[PDB]
């Protein structure tokens, strides 16, 4: 059920149980929404360009001065990348786990399931962990090619 | 009151002026727990005596006034010589004993605290009267010891005017 | 009419666990407490600020007055036993009033003894 | 819930949300759940004053210390600890002492409200259906969720002044 | 107690200080767990002054702005001061976590050194006391080995 896939069976080759694999369901989904976010975060400071401006907590009008894409610092958007690492913090101790009765739901905040598109179950809920684990692996990748390859393109 | 934890055959039950002939077990409660509690400051003001004539503590009492333990004079006249500041913070440490950790506990035994253990050790256990009888007297014994010597020790020092060889003949 | 700062827990336990009220003190016990805490307290007014306040000694002075203080009115608790006589610290079949005179005693005894106290402690530190 | 309901209806964003997405409450016993909360109100209780006194230091009202160390004190409030006499912080340390002395063993707390330091239990009813009162629980709510946002607050001014000034 | 993991054989119920003359069912497990956590962080702490110094420091930058390459900050006491504060909060926070995850408080799961590791999970061949009573004997010995290197980087001066 759920993240069972296509190509390949339970790939089990090492959890396999019940309660077990539900906290190890919500660590796949949760990776896989970051990886998502940040696959498509990374190409955006691509083409498109470094998009941010305006005036910024010692970062006035920065036109998203942290460049490359381990974005370094030096006081540069990296240093307002915490205000992300906190509000994400604040997402994840308001609409968290702990009161996330299925794997991974959220109760659908933006009602996008509900008819907007996607769909409860079946492919949609096969399609996200799907999508998400092939992420991990492009970001991972992608941290590769920065570190020791040069810069994303 | 012969059979309570201070009786000992070099007296048996001395009550020599007769302070307990009638029963008042409240008196003797009180009693007792003064008894032990001179004792253990005695026991621990005696060794307080002694050990600075030999040993004196490496640092600074208060480094920001170039006191260092070791000219701080000893006996009775540190308290005119340890900054005033010092003092009222042992005062205010063993405030903190009285009231917090070292609270005699009406249910407990007379000298029993319910953060010690036993033989003070920080760190406790809940009295066996019974089984330690010989060194429950052993404590008021040398408690008793002690507060006769701490008597002397500052009498010592109220005449001689010191804490060397001469207020120890 | 029961109020927060009379009938409340906290009002309740702390007025009857004062020295005039603490079950199971001897009459001689609360007199000393009560006499330690006013002998300590009534040697301040004097030593500071008094007419010898800024002579070489301006604490014995002060010692002197705060002894007279407690001197003074041990004698009008005295007064006060000998008149009224309240009977609520004396044990059964005793002197009525018996008790109070006691507690008044040992009183004068603990603002003696609170007056040296903080006149020691001013004087050494 | 069964346990954490006698601190039910008390926390969260909104009044009755029960937060506690870590699991410190669960598995845990009734008298352990509201011993938890005699931590929170006391630490709150405590943040409170502690901001309020912060900031009444750190604008340059610290007659107290001004009028002992014969100078004026630096405004910030670190920095005006140092300054302040030995003297002053040890009478400081007694006082408190006293007062936890105080309300620890002779007059405690019950045992079913913790917390209820000043005792208003013994005259309080909270289980009326009066509008222009009754409203016990809403206050409960200001005292609890304005001392959570000290508690982070007079942390945040700590960790700020100790490293970037 | 007398028959928990922690009596090996080369000594019995190692007690001199009578801890357990008093020491109550709960604080038996609640030392435990203070015992395990202490063992499982001095193994982690030991393999990672051990490890720098036989392998080379990490091939990286550490902090992308501040030009750490792992080898400006020794093996030892005083990479304290070298580490950042903040890979210092990071890890502070990760560890932070760590407890905040599911609970051990008194008499949850949490508060026998159980978590939910498994990566040595024999199928019950009368191994479970054998995996259990090793990682307490090496906490045990790894708490040791730390302090007498925690003293050898320090009276020395650096490393060992
Ligand atoms: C955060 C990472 C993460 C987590 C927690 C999971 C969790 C899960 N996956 Mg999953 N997956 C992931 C990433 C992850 N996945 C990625 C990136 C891919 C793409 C290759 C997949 C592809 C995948 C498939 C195809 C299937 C699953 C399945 C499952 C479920 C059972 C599998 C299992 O027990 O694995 C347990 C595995 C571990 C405990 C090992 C964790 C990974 C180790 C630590 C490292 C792996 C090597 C790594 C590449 C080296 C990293 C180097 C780094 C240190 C620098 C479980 C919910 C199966 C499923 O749907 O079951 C219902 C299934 O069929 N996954
Ligand atoms: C894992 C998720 C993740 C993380 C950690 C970050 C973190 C960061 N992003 Mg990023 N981003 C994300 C998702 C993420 N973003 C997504 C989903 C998008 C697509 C809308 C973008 C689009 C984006 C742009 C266009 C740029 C960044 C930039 C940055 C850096 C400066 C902050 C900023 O301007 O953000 C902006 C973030 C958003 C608009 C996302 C909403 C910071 C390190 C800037 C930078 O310094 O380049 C590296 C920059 O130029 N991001
Ligand atoms: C702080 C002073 C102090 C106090 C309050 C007590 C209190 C007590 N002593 Mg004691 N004692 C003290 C100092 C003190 N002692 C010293 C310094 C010595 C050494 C000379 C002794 C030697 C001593 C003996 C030898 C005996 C007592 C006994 C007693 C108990 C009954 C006698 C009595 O009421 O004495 C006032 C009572 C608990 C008797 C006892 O333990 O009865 C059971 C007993 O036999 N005491
Ligand atoms: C006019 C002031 C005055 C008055 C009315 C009293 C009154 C009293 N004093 Mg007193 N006293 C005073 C000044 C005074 N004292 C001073 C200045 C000193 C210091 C030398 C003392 C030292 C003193 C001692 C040492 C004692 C009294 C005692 C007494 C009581 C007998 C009585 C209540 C006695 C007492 O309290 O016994 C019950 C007692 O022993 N007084
Ligand atoms: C704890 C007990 C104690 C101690 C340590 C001292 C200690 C001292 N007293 Mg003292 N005193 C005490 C109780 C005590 N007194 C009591 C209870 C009284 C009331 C009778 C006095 C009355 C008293 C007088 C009247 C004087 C002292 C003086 C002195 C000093 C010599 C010395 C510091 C003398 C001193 O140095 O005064 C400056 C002095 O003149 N004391
Ligand atoms: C002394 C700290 C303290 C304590 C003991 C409590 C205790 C309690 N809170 Mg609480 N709270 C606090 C601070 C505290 N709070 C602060 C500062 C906030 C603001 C964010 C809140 C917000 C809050 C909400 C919104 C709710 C509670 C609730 C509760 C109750 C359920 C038990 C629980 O959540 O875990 C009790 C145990 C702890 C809190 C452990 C303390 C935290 C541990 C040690 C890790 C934290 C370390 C931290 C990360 C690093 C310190 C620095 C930091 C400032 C960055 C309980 C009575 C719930 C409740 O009763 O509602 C019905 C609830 O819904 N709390
Ligand atoms: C968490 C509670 C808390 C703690 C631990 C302290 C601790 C301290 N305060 Mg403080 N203060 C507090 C709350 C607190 N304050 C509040 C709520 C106020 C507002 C009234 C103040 C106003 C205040 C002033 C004006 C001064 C201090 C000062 C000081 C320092 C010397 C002690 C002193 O004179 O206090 C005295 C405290 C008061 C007179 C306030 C009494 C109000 C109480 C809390 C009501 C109950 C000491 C570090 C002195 C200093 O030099 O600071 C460095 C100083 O001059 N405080
Ligand atoms: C954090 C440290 C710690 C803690 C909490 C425990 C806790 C426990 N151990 Mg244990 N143990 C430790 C370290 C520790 N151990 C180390 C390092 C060794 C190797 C020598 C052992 C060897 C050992 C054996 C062989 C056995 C136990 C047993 C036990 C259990 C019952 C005994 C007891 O109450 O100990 C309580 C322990 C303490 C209160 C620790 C206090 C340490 C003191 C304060 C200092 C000791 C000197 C220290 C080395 C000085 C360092 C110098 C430094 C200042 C420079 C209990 C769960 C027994 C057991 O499981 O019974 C069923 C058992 O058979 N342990
Ligand atoms: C089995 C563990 C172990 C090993 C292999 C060593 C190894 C060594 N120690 Mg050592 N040491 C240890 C535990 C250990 N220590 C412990 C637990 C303590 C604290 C009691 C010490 C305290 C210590 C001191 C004080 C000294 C050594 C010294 C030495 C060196 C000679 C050698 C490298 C010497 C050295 O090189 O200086 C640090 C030295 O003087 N050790
Ligand atoms: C300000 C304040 C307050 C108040 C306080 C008070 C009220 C205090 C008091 C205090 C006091 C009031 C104290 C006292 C003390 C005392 C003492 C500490 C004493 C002692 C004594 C002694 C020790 C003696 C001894 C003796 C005797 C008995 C006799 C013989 C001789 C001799 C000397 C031996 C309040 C809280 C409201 C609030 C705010 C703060």
């Amino acid at each position: 059920e759920l993240g069972v896939q296509a190509p390949v069976g339970f790939w089990d080759p090492v959890d396999g149980n019940v309660a077990s694999f539900r906290r190890r369901r919500t660590v796949e989904l949760k990776h896989g929404r970051i990886s998502m976010l940040a696959a498509m975060g990374y190409m955006t400071p691509e083409i498109t360009g470094k998009f941010p401006g305006y005036l910024s907590p010692s970062t006035l009008l920065k036109y998203d001065d942290i460049p490359n894409g381990l974005g370094a610092i030096s006081k540069v958007p990296a240093l307002g990348w915490a205000q992300i690492f906190v509000y994400c913090g604040y997402a994840e101790l308001s609409q968290d786990q702990t009161p996330g009765s299925p794997g991974a739901e959220g109760n659908f905040g933006f009602k996008v399931l509900t008819s907007s598109d996607p769909d409860s179950l079946e492919k949609k809920l096969a399609s996200e962990i799907a999508n998400g684990r092939l992420a991990m692996m492009a970001f991972t990748g992608m941290a590769t090619q920065d570190g020791l390859t040069g810069s994303a393109w | 009151f012969e059979g309570e934890l201070g009786v000992t055959p070099p007296m048996g039950y001395f009550d020599p002026l007769g302070l307990s002939s009638d029963g008042d077990k409240k008196t003797f409660i009180r009693r007792r727990k003064s008894e032990l509690k001179n004792g253990r400051v005695a026991m621990w003001a005696c060794m307080g005596w002694i050990v600075p004539e030999w040993y004196r503590f490496p640092g600074e009492l208060s480094p920001s006034s170039g006191l260092k333990f070791s000219e701080i004079p000893n006996g009775m006249a540190a308290l005119k010589a340890l900054p005033t500041e010092a003092w009222a913070q042992m005062g205010a440490f063993v405030a903190l004993l009285e009231l917090g950790p070292l609270w005699q506990d009406e249910s407990r035994a007379p000298g029993d605290f319910k953060t010690c253990a036993k033989y003070g050790f920080p760190m406790g256990s809940d009295s066996d009267p019974v089984k330690n009888q010989y060194s429950l007297n052993s404590e008021i014994n040398n408690g008793r010891l002690a507060m006769m010597a701490i008597t002397g020790m500052v009498f010592q020092n109220g005449i001689t005017g010191t804490t060397g060889p001469e207020m120890w003949a | 009419v029961i109020t927060l700062t009379e009938n409340g827990l906290f009002a309740k336990q702390f007025l009857s666990a004062l020295a005039f009220y603490r079950e199971g003190l001897k009459p001689w016990q609360r007199g000393l407490e009560i006499g330690m805490a006013h002998g300590y307290f009534l040697i301040g007014p004097f030593t500071s600020l008094g007419p010898l306040r800024n002579t070489p000694e301006a604490a014995t002075v002060g010692l002197l007055c705060g002894c007279a203080i407690v001197g003074i009115v041990s004698i009008g608790g005295l007064i006060f036993g000998s008149t009224i006589k309240p009977t609520r610290f004396d044990k059964d079949g005793d002197k009525p009033g018996a008790g109070f005179i006691e507690m008044i005693n040992w009183h004068a005894v603990g603002g003696l003894g609170g007056a040296g106290f903080a006149h020691a402690l001013i004087t050494v530190f | 819930r069964e346990a954490p309901k006698v601190l039910a209806g008390t926390g969260g964003p909104l009044p009755e949300s029960f937060w506690d997405p870590a699991g410190f409450t669960n598995n845990k016993t009734d008298e352990e759940l509201l011993f938890y909360r005699a931590a929170e109100l006391k630490h709150g209780r405590i943040a409170m004053a502690a901001v309020v006194g912060w900031f009444t230091n750190a604008s340059g009202f610290h007659y107290l210390g001004d009028l002992w160390l014969k100078k004026p004190a630096s405004d910030n409030p670190i920095e005006a600890f140092n300054q302040l006499s030995l003297l002053g912080v040890f009478q400081m340390v007694f006082f408190i002492g006293c007062l936890e002395w105080l309300t620890t063993v002779p007059c405690p707390p019950p045992k079913d409200a913790p917390w209820d330091v000043i005792g208003m239990s013994d005259v309080l009813e909270e289980d009326t259906d009066e509008n222009p009162m009754a409203e016990y629980k809403k206050i409960q709510m200001q005292e609890l969720n304005n001392s959570r946002l000290a508690m982070v607050a007079i942390i945040g001014l700590i960790v700020q002044a100790t490293t970037t000034g």
